[PDB]
């Protein structure tokens, strides 16, 4: 897939039950060398 | 082909308006590369309690990206 | 002794030269020098 | 003659089983990883 194209969504809300909706970023990716902490879990909380 | 049933019968699609001024609201967050945003875990394998530098696919430290809102469609009273 | 202290610091470099010494065989090992596997015996059974 | 999806059960058999050779020097074939190990039971660490 080359293109990708975000689909708009329109909530329809009643006027008084209109309600605020959490923005959504898009990061593009590409490879990196990230240096990676690893807690005793494994899950990984900070990099550079 | 994998059936979907069947497809929307509406004779027209409903009216999408499209306001730049009203849209034209701007709160960026930049990639926190020590906050972990972004970082996908490994699929081959786990590490436990070490520091080690891996190569993926990883967005840019500090990178506000490309922001997209939903906002609620133009509604008058209880009807949308 | 304290970290200021030049010759106590000596005293720890000269431990971290042959704890360095040591580890670069562990790390040697693990490199893959161009071959597929870095265990022989992995090398065996992928390969013919 | 290259595919035998349908198998007896149980294929597998204690041998196999990693319980079964625990604290002993064993060669490991599990999952195309190929090497000589001994394994030792222990609290989990990393992710399962």
């Amino acid at each position: 897939i080359k293109y990708y194209s975000i689909i708009p969504h329109s909530i329809r809300s009643i006027q008084s039950d209109r309600k605020a909706w959490a923005a959504f970023y898009v990061y593009k990716l590409q490879p990196l060398t990230f240096l990676l902490d690893f807690s005793v879990d494994g899950y990984i909380r900070r990099a550079i | 082909y994998v059936d979907v049933g069947p497809d929307s019968v509406k004779s027209a699609c409903i009216e999408v308006d499209i306001q730049q001024t009203f849209f034209d609201k701007t709160w960026p967050r930049p990639i926190d590369v020590s906050k972990a945003d972004g970082i996908i875990y490994p699929q081959g394998r786990t590490y436990s309690n070490i520091t080690i530098t891996y190569q993926g696919l990883f967005p840019y430290q500090g990178d506000h990206g490309d922001m997209y809102v939903y906002s609620a469609g133009h509604a008058t009273g209880t009807t949308p | 002794f304290t970290t200021t202290n030049e010759a106590f610091q000596k005293v720890q470099d000269a431990v971290n030269n042959n704890a360095q010494a040591l580890s670069k065989l562990a790390s040697e090992l693990s490199n893959t020098f161009g071959a597929i596997s870095a265990s022989i015996g992995d090398i065996i059974q992928r390969l013919d | 003659t290259d595919t035998n999806s349908v198998c007896p059960k149980l294929e597998f058999a204690n041998d196999t089983k990693i319980a079964s050779q625990l604290g002993n020097c064993v060669e490991y074939s599990l999952y195309g990883v190929s090497g000589r190990g001994v394994f030792q039971n222990c609290t989990a660490v990393g992710v399962r």
